């Protein structure tokens, strides 16, 4: 090879290398979608942890990557699969808007976390469902019935029983429950253990990943 | 809002009615021309020779 | 309204008259005489890998030697596709670029996404190092295609059905083309450059004047929404390809479509559309993990690009036609004779 | 005796034979698409390989062992075959030693960190040990080539030279010890990888029980077969090279110790049908390209 040639080859193997690192790097990467409705608590959920929102923070050595779509208005048919391999989905829900309706809010969140859990680009990606509001939710039970969300609902009009019929209903939209689990977590202001719960179930996602990558599950 | 995107429509509607449009005929037969025109310098129609072939 | 909406549905049923009545014949009867094309056999010569996500945009260099990719890992690199070298790695600031585009001139390359910006970068800089250039804001929907038109103005389409022809040195929109109704996923230059087409999710094509800053002409004939969209070499038709298993090839002249290129076989969306040197094939990149060369005058598939493992998200042609630049979501590149 | 190791030994050898170059070339056929993308898939091709040679190796020990065309065929059992399917089976089984070590280095991310460990250049290193046991194996065939003493008694050890008993009684010893200290490695690090398991997916659900489930019976599957068909070889092999380099001590142990080592290298011999069932079967892209061109 001529000098050009070959300085040329050598530019080449240095642009390997580096997209080598630099793959190596984001592959211990950990990618969150996050989805929600306009009154879930995304926002919140975020500030204690243009088109697509990207917020990067460590939490006991892992890199997370997470990345909110939320605002971006468009056919989200278009552009879901380019979130095809994300590690997670965090999908948040307002238990207070039960009562609430843009339809009922609370049927609309279900209708699209039925929509993102059972659509193809995310048959095994888990989702971490995050119930926002429970303190609001727990202090409006009291005087607006569930009924008015769930009229099938039977159980008795107290926070625990409301709390887990609603994360029933949420978990019972998962098609695929033999490969996909979904992570069911209350969230609230003042809470601490969200982003916890979110590592723990990406350390499960994470070793299932492994498992699945060294022929073992 | 409803009236304004409404009167927006017809008209664009309006502009694109009152163009001059040539017979499928004709256009199908410049369009035949055009591909036997250029047939010999098209390299995807016929293998180029290895030759002059820069990706051999 | 109940007025408007009456002269609107007569407007279209006189243009719909009009087409019908200049569809005199149609191109399959008048290209049936020609002898076909034969069988395509064009094989992979070069295999660019080095991407590690999925490929989302490819263009081919006015050079017909320089390429640049677009991968979901956030990298754009520049290939020397006669000797698989990589001339450049570009690291996008936002890795859900959709979308990439090589300058004319080659001094600049463009990109864009899910970020909603259209970013230019200076591969001539004289640092010897790739910096970008220019950051357009606007398009509050994600930016689906993007094509030079020339190195000082840049003619993006975005998920906000709208497309903009933006002056770079500015930075700001020049022109606004806010006819479509759904998302804009495609965009086509004339070899003039002074017209464009642009498909959109309404199953809709729409031919635009750079300089007037209308729509022109309005193409309908899609189930579903048109993924891809490609000229004729000559720049007096287009192509497009749709989330159904059909292309469809549009005249302007005639305003109507002339062909269809579908199959029982095919069940699967298009998601790039190009044309070789003549005119004559029609490239197109599908979801069934291949790419199927058609006759466009005669509307039989001549042949079958087979070597992608994921779905073919985008193809070009050289210049040149020399050869054909499949990119897939199985982060490679094929280049094919 | 009689109807032992030439009516049915061959035949056990036959079954094995099929079953195992069925499900081999058809794996060979589909790991031709299967890009190596990593080392357990690089692996997974050359256990592919040795398989495939130890299945074609296996009509000539069927035939030889049941009846000759000339005396050829067992001199050449003794000669190529033999040393061809010993190397290619400890060539698997030194690769099943790297796919566990893969494993435990993947999954249990253990505390070599800052330290490259097993990771890329697989193909380098998988050279470098089909090129060991190959070393190793040479000399086993270049050696053995003397004359035959008696035309219907050809014992593999008569028809090898001094230097040559030597390097056997040698290859055999280094043979064994890299199959145990393969074997410690092995069950060492699918131990760890099973802690690794049992920690986390503390969730009463469908899909932590059936991960949690799965791969312990994969893991579990993976031990046992290893241990069934290569542990009763290589407790039995370093007395049987005894009693083949022997000075006289014996009379009719030396029978049933050949019978036993026969019948326990084909335990390890049924590895080669066991093989697709535990490795192949779960490995995701090879599946998946079975699945899209099997249908
Ligand atoms: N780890 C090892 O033991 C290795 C051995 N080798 C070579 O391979 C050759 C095979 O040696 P061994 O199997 O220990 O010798 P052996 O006396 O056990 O039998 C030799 C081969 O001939 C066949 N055979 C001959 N007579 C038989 C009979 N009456 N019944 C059933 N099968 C019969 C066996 O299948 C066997 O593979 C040796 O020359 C050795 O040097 C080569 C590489 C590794």
């Amino acid at each position: 090879l001529s000098a050009e040639d070959k300085a040329a080859v050598e530019r080449s193997k240095m642009i390997d290398r580096n997209l080598r690192e630099d793959g190596e790097k984001a592959a211990r990467e950990v990618k969150l979608l996050l989805l929600g409705a306009g009154e879930s608590g995304k926002s919140t959920i975020v500030k204690q942890m243009t088109g697509i929102v990207e917020t990067h923070f460590t939490f006991k050595d892992l890199h997370f990557k997470m990345f909110d779509v939320g605002g971006q208005r468009s056919e989200r048919k278009k552009w879901i699969h380019c979130f095809e391999g994300v590690t997670a989905i965090i999908f948040c829900v307002a238990l207070s808007d039960y009562d609430l309706v843009l339809m009922n809010r609370m049927h609309e969140s279900m209708k699209l976390f039925d929509s993102i859990c059972n659509n193809k680009w995310f048959t095994d990606t888990s989702i971490i469902l995050f119930l926002n509001k429970k303190d609001l939710f727990e202090e409006k039970i009291k005087k607006s019935p569930l009924t008015i969300c769930y009229p099938e609902y039977a159980g008795s009009n107290t926070y625990e029983e409301a709390a887990a019929y609603i994360q029933c209903q949420f978990e019972d939209l998962n098609k695929r429950k033999d490969t996909k689990e979904i992570y069911t977590h209350f969230t609230c202001a003042t809470d601490t253990k969200n982003v916890q719960f979110v590592f723990d179930a990406v350390t499960d996602v994470i070793i299932k990943n492994n498992l699945k990558d060294c022929g073992l599950f | 809002a409803s009236i304004a995107q409404a009167r927006k429509l017809v008209e664009q509607l309006k502009m694109e009615a009152n163009i001059d449009r040539i017979k499928v005929s004709k256009a199908a037969a410049d369009l035949m021309a055009y591909c036997e025109a250029h047939a010999k310098e098209d390299p995807l129609l016929t293998p180029v020779p290895a030759s002059e072939n820069p990706f051999r | 309204l109940d007025q408007l909406r009456q002269e609107a549905e007569q407007l279209k049923n006189q243009i719909r008259d009009a087409r019908k009545a200049c569809a005199d014949a149609t191109l399959s009867q008048i290209t049936n005489n020609i002898d076909p094309v034969g069988r395509i056999q064009m094989r992979t010569r070069r295999t660019l890998r080095g991407h590690l996500a999925k490929i989302y945009a490819m263009h081919w260099g006015t050079d017909s030697r320089l390429l640049v990719s677009a991968s979901q890992d956030g990298k754009l690199i520049i290939w020397d596709s006669y000797t698989t070298n990589k001339v450049h790695a570009i690291p996008l600031r936002s890795s859900w670029v959709m979308t990439c585009a090589y300058a004319p001139s080659g001094n600049y390359v463009a990109c864009g996404g899910l970020d909603n910006i259209c970013s230019i970068y200076n591969l001539k800089t004289r640092e010897g190092n790739v910096r970008v250039s220019r950051e357009l804001a606007g398009h509050t929907g994600y930016l689906s295609c993007c094509r030079f038109l020339d190195d000082n103005q840049i003619v993006t389409s975005s998920g906000d059905t709208t497309c903009a022809l933006w002056d770079i040195e500015t930075g700001q929109q020049t022109t606004t083309f806010t006819g479509h109704t759904g998302d804009v996923m495609s965009l086509s230059l004339a070899p003039d450059t002074r017209l464009f087409v642009s498909g959109a999710c309404d199953a809709s094509a729409k031919l635009w004047d750079v300089r007037e800053g209308m729509c022109r002409q309005t193409f309908t004939g899609h189930e579903s929404d048109i993924n891809a969209i490609c000229f004729f070499p000559n720049g007096n038709a287009f192509a497009t390809g749709s989330d159904d298993a059909t292309c469809r090839l549009f005249d302007l002249r005639a305003d109507q479509e002339l062909m269809t290129y579908s199959h029982d076989n095919i069940i699967c969306g298009i998601t790039s559309v190009s044309f070789s040197k003549s005119g004559r094939l029609l490239l197109a990149g599908y979801d069934d993990f291949n790419c199927n060369v058609w006759d466009a005058l005669k509307a039989d598939r001549a042949g079958v690009l087979a070597g992608h493992d994921n779905r073919v998200s985008c193809l070009g042609v050289t210049d040149d036609g020399m050869a054909v630049a499949t990119g897939s979501w199985d982060s490679f590149l094929k280049i094919w004779n | 005796n009689l109807l032992i190791t030439q009516q049915i030994i061959p035949v056990l050898y036959c079954m094995v034979f099929i079953a195992g170059i069925l499900l081999n070339g058809v794996s060979g056929w589909i790991f031709f698409y299967v890009p190596s993308s990593k080392s357990f898939i690089i692996y997974l091709k050359n256990i592919v390989i040795a398989d495939f040679v130890m299945s074609l190796t296996f009509p000539f020990k069927i035939l030889g062992d049941s009846g000759l065309g000339p005396w050829q065929l067992n001199v050449f059992v003794c000669r190529v075959s033999a040393v061809l399917f010993y190397v290619n089976m400890y060539v698997s089984i030194v690769f099943f030693g790297l796919i566990s070590f893969d494993r435990y280095y993947k999954i249990v991310k253990p505390l070599w960190t800052s330290f490259i460990q097993s990771v890329s250049y697989s193909k380098l290193l998988s050279v470098i040990v089909w090129m060991l046991m190959l070393l190793l194996a040479v000399p086993n065939i270049i050696l053995t080539n003397q004359s035959v003493r008696e035309v219907t008694q050809i014992k593999c050890i008569e028809l090898k030279s001094e230097l040559g008993r030597k390097w056997h009684k040698a290859s055999n010893y280094i043979f064994v010890a890299i199959f145990w200290i393969v074997f410690l490695l092995l069950i060492v690090f699918y131990t760890a990888i099973t802690k690794k398991i049992f920690k986390s997916h503390l969730k009463s659900s469908r899909n932590s029980t059936s991960v949690k489930k799965k791969s312990s019976r994969n893991i579990f599957s993976i031990v046992f077969v290893f241990f069934v068909c290569f542990v009763p070889y290589h407790i039995a092999r370093i007395p049987y090279t005894k009693s083949q380099t022997e000075a006289h001590y014996s009379c009719q142990s030396k029978e049933i110790l050949r019978y036993m080592k026969e019948f326990t290298l084909l335990l390890s011999a049924a590895n080669v049908c066991l093989d697709p069932i535990i490795y192949f079967f779960l490995c995701q892209p090879f599946r998946e390209i079975l699945c899209k061109k099997l249908h």
